[PDB]
């Protein structure tokens, strides 16, 4: 019954329209009580509450942005259109696609989690390299390879070893922006070097606003 | 609905089971200012009137027989009569929207009177003096729909509660909407009083050969006397005959030769109450 | 303005309350509070929907009710397990806030020894202008410590503000770091000292 | 969707006798080889009844007899149809019959019995019909204009919905439904029997029970009586809107009641096989 | 109103005639058990006339 899919392009121009698509099903926007919102986050900071939209098309605003905030719905798609006009440089944040079941239950249902930037910055290709050890990688016995990219603004993007079938025990953690004005990460998957020439080890990296699926399998390289 | 657009619901040829309503607890409040709560799921009537308001938890009270009120005076009143029941419960559960549920409608502001059951559309600009309004928003005339909101966070008095009224009226027809009637277990061979629909009395429930009328359902004799019946649960043929009855007649001899007793069950096999048949 | 401590942190297995504010006029009644539980990385957990009645999808026991004007979710069984922060939510007069947060740890760990591995660039990225020297820095609980370096010439930054504020299954926040050099220079330079320092090991 | 149709030769109605005819169950009693009787209102043996023809000769001459006019209900009556098409399939009732007092819609044309106890103002002369289509070479039922202002209703009955075949073929009866639309003390008392005959124009002779249909607790006031048959219209046959309706071939020996008491005699399977009508002649009594 | 003057309401069964009745136990209404516990089908059985 829960079915949220929170989509909408991450890297967006200043003052800007941005567009958030949030399918579902089951529930619609048809029995009172029943209603669908989004909540601003920044990345490590509190949440707030800007947009809901209720049973009775009722497109409830926040008087903090109440002169952009517009949001839209759709009953037969089954998708919530949320038009946050005029993106402020300081919009940048990290929307939750919510659903108000009842007046009790404050937004029992919640998305995945959606991190949209706002730039004058263009997008750029990944760097997917493989990290095969070396000669002096060899410090306590980890020694795990690695799919380290940089070199892209976008920062939301997802490694997937074998499209998602060597994901058992995967250690990737994103990064920040660093001082240049790239992200950077890499994969810290528990896999030993043992068992490394004998398996492949293909991480298809997953860019949503490029759309480019660089795909490089992992051998121990040499000198 | 609101109090301003009261529907009616009426529905004919019911079994009204209101002792699981009863029973329900789910409600704020049961209490009707009609009939007892109970014996009500016994009595039977021609058909059930329904309707359909809100009222804030600040006026609850003045949907009963006797009661004055900004908001009943003018929506909805009460009958002077009123048997039937009225059932209310807390609204603010999946009806109250954030900012103020501008849904619900209400109407304060009336000229005329207001009569007992009597549903107006009355949607025309009200003057609240003796100058004409002549379609005008200003002094002197006020609209009377205004504008039923809902805070979801505000004190009991403002929230909304769903009102219900169950006007038990009777008429000339003959009574047709009336609750359970439930029965028990079946008993075979054994002098019981039975308790059918049609018929009330005492007597042994065994089985026959005899099959009645795909239609008919009792069944009795010559000299006006009932033989057998069918079992309204399970169409089958039982025959109800009378237990054993009788009466005992001591024989005795003479008091001052002996003083023991015989005792005579007549028309009786005796099997039921120096035996000899 | 649902207000929120910043971290309120205590021995495992104790009812620590968590508050916030009295959430005056603005705010109605205070009749719908709704605690939330935010993993990092994941979306936040409904913990509690009414003022004392929790939902049945993480029915535990997260119990809490609002005496006289403010909410506390006290847990007292449950507690020994994974922390995240917190959030009292509730309506007001014609908005929703969700106020600050509260990033409740739980305080006292077994601390041994961090992680320091080194990882030099294999023979893909140093002829494609992308020669990387990434240090990994894991196995300590405690948030996310600083890396510090040392390489015989000046402690540099290179890029190394990130930390990696993300937790693994174990609970365990590691503090990784890169390197940005110059395009191909393997034999000139030497091994980076990536000793970072740790609460209780500073080696 | 009211327009009168008349286009009729009206005659001097005659009568028939009723043999032996007009006897239901009064109650659900179950009795063997007994003789009791009972003051009820059942229909008076040897008495003159109406008679209404609707049988629309197009031979050298013929004529468009459509008989379907109001008769006064004073406690009841003793409904029949001996037809072979199955034509009439209607029965309203009422006190004045325009948007004043509770009326019926008993009637079926093709799906079920749909008795809607509804309160609409019926227009004076309704009727249906059925259409013989050409491009479907069928019997379907296309004409529905009986009431023009439905207004709400209160009671519904719908049975089960089942399929005719309206096949309007001439020959010999050999299909009878009686019918006693009573009412006594707001119980709609309805009875019904499906008998087979054989005849041409004359009420068969004989005893026939009449077993009970429903009985609707709707306490509304019936004096008035009201029929609506059907019209077999084709396309081979000219005419309009207004003339060009083929009538087919039935008619309905309707006839009141009154008062009587009556000698029944339960076989030993619990059916009345004979009656006494308990007023004729002294031997009778 | 003078709330010294009050009656019963109800009862479990119908009273003796010529017998007193002086209870304070509540009627237990519905199928909960009261308890001894005022609140919903467990009203108080004496009321003021007003
Ligand atoms: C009533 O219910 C019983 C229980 O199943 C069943 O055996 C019987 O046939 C029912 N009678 C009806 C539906 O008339
Ligand atoms: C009394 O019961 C016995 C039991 O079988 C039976 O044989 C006997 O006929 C009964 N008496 C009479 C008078 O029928
Ligand atoms: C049919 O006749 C009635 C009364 O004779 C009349 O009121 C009605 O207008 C007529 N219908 C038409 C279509 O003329
Ligand atoms: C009464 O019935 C007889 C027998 O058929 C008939 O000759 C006579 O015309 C009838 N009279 C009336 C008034 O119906
Ligand atoms: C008869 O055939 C026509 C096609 O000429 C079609 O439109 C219609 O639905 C069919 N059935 C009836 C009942 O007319
Ligand atoms: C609804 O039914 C009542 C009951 O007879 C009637 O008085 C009223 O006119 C009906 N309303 C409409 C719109 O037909
Ligand atoms: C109609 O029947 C009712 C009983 O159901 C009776 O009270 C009323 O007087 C009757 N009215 C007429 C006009 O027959
Ligand atoms: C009575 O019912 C029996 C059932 O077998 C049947 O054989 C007999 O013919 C019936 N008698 C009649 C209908 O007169």
């Amino acid at each position: 019954q829960v079915t949220l899919r929170e989509s909408g392009p991450t890297l967006v121009k200043p003052k800007q329209t941005l567009t958030l698509t949030c399918t579902f099903s089951g529930f619609s926007l048809s029995t009172p009580g029943g209603g669908v919102g989004w909540i601003r986050q920044p990345p490590g900071k509190a949440l707030e509450w800007l947009a809901l939209i209720y049973w009775d098309d009722d497109k409830r605003y926040s008087p903090s942005l109440k002169s952009s905030l517009t949001i839209t719905k759709d009953t037969s798609k089954n998708q919530v259109v949320l038009t946050m006009t005029n993106m402020d440089p300081v919009d940048t944040a990290t929307y939750y696609c919510a659903r108000l079941t009842a007046a009790d239950t404050i937004f029992d249902c919640w998305g995945q989690g959606t991190l949209v930037t706002v730039s004058s910055a263009s997008t750029k290709g990944p760097s997917v390299f493989p990290l095969a050890p070396s000669s002096k990688s060899t410090s306590g016995g980890t020694a795990a390879l690695g799919c380290l990219v940089k070199d892209y603004f976008p920062e939301p993007v997802t490694v997937s070893w074998n499209s998602g079938a060597l994901t058992s025990g995967v250690h990737t953690f994103p990064a920040v922006l660093q001082s240049s004005g790239l992200y950077s990460l890499s994969s810290v998957v528990t896999v030993p070097s043992s068992s490394l020439g004998t398996q492949t080890y293909i991480c298809n990296v997953n860019h949503k606003p490029s759309n480019t699926k660089v795909d490089k399998r992992v051998e121990p390289k040499s000198c | 609905a609101s109090v301003y657009a009261w529907n009616r619901k009426r529905i004919s040829n019911c079994v009204a089971d209101y002792s699981v309503l009863y029973n329900s607890a789910s409600f704020s409040t049961f209490k009707c200012y009609g009939v007892s709560p109970t014996k009500l799921n016994d009595l039977c009537f021609t058909n059930v009137y329904a309707d359909s308001f809100v009222i804030r938890g600040d006026e609850v009270r003045q949907i009963a027989p006797g009661q004055t009120g900004k908001i009943a005076d003018y929506n909805y009143k009460l009958p002077d009569d009123f048997t039937g029941c009225v059932i209310a419960w807390n609204s603010n559960n999946l009806d109250s929207k954030v900012g103020g549920n501008y849904n619900y409608l209400y109407r304060l502001f009336r000229k005329s009177n207001l009569k007992p059951f009597e549903r107006d559309i009355s949607t025309e600009i009200y003057q609240a003096g003796s100058t004409p309004c002549n379609g005008v928003e200003g002094f002197n005339c006020y609209f009377p729909l205004q504008s039923y909101g809902f805070q979801p966070t505000n004190g009991v008095g403002y929230q909304p509660y769903r009102v219900v009224v169950l006007s038990f009226e009777l008429l000339h027809a003959p009574a047709t909407v009336c609750g359970p009637k439930k029965s028990t277990n079946l008993v075979k061979n054994k002098c019981v009083n039975f308790n059918f629909n049609g018929l009330t009395g005492t007597g042994v429930l065994t089985e026959s050969n005899k099959k009645f009328l795909p239609f008919q359902q009792f069944g009795r004799d010559i000299a006006d006397t009932t033989d057998a019946v069918r079992d309204p649960q399970t169409l089958e043929i039982l025959d109800i005959t009378p237990c054993s009855f009788g009466g005992v007649s001591v024989i005795t001899p003479g008091t001052n030769t002996s003083n023991q007793v015989a005792v005579l069950y007549q028309d009786v096999n005796c099997t039921e109450v120096n035996v000899f048949q | 303005a649902l207000t929120q401590p910043a971290s309120v942190s205590g021995s495992p297995g104790l009812s620590i309350t968590i508050s916030c504010t009295a959430t005056s006029s603005d705010v109605g009644a205070y009749n719908y509070v709704s605690w939330y539980q935010q993993h990092p990385g994941q979306a936040p957990k409904l913990m509690i929907y009414d003022v004392s009645k929790r939902p049945s999808g993480v029915s535990n026991r997260f119990s809490g009710s609002k005496s006289a004007n403010t909410a506390s979710l006290t847990i007292s069984g449950l507690q020994a397990e994974d922390e995240a922060d917190y959030y009292c939510s509730s309506y007001t007069t014609t908005s929703v806030v969700f106020g600050g947060g509260t990033k409740l740890t739980v305080l006292g760990q077994p601390k041994a020894a961090p992680s320091v591995t080194l990882f030099p660039p294999s023979s893909e990225e140093l002829q494609a202008n992308k020669a990387t020297l990434v240090c990994l820095i894991s196995d300590f609980y405690p948030g996310a410590v600083t890396v510090a370096w040392k390489a015989d010439s000046s402690p540099v930054k290179a890029g190394v503000e990130t930390t990696t504020p993300s937790k693994q299954s174990n609970n365990k926040y590691a503090a990784s770091s890169y390197l940005s050099l110059t395009p191909e220079q393997w034999k000139s330079h030497r091994s980076y000292s990536c000793q970072v320092t740790h609460e209780g090991s500073t080696v | 969707q009211c327009v009168n149709l008349t286009t009729r030769t009206q005659l001097p109605p005659a009568y028939t006798n009723s043999f032996t005819r007009g006897v239901y169950y009064p109650d659900k009693v179950f009795r063997s080889s007994v003789l009791h009787s009972t003051q009820d209102l059942f229909l008076p043996f040897f008495s003159n009844v109406t008679w209404f023809h609707a049988i629309h000769v197009s031979g050298t001459n013929g004529t468009k007899r459509f008989d379907n006019p109001v008769l006064p209900f004073n406690d009841g009556v003793y409904f029949a149809s001996t037809e072979k098409s199955n034509i009439i399939r209607g029965w309203i009732f009422g006190t004045t019959l325009d948007s004043k007092t509770q009326s019926l819609l008993i009637v079926n044309n093709a799906t079920n019995v749909v008795i809607k106890v509804c309160e609409f103002q019926f227009c004076n002369d309704p009727f249906l019909g059925v259409y013989y289509h050409k491009n479907n070479k069928s019997w379907m039922e296309s004409e529905f204009r009986v009431y023009s202002s439905a207004n709400n209703c209160t009671f519904e009955y719908v049975s089960q919905p089942f399929l005719m075949d309206l096949e309007g073929k001439q020959g010999n009866f050999k299909n009878l439904r009686e019918f006693v639309f009573k009412n006594i003390d707001g119980y709609f008392k309805i009875y019904s029997k499906h008998t087979p005959i054989n005849l041409v124009r004359d009420l068969p002779q004989g005893f026939s029970a009449l077993e009970p249909l429903v009985d609707l607790p709707i306490g509304i006031n019936i004096t008035r009586f009201q029929t609506l048959l059907a019209l077999h219209r084709s396309y081979l046959t000219p005419g309009d809107s207004s003339s060009g309706w083929t009538a087919g071939a039935a008619a309905y020996y309707v006839g009141y009641l009154q008062p009587r008491t009556f000698l029944l005699k339960y076989n030993e399977n619990g059916t009345i096989t004979d009656a006494v009508d308990c007023a004729l002649d002294p031997l009778s009594e």
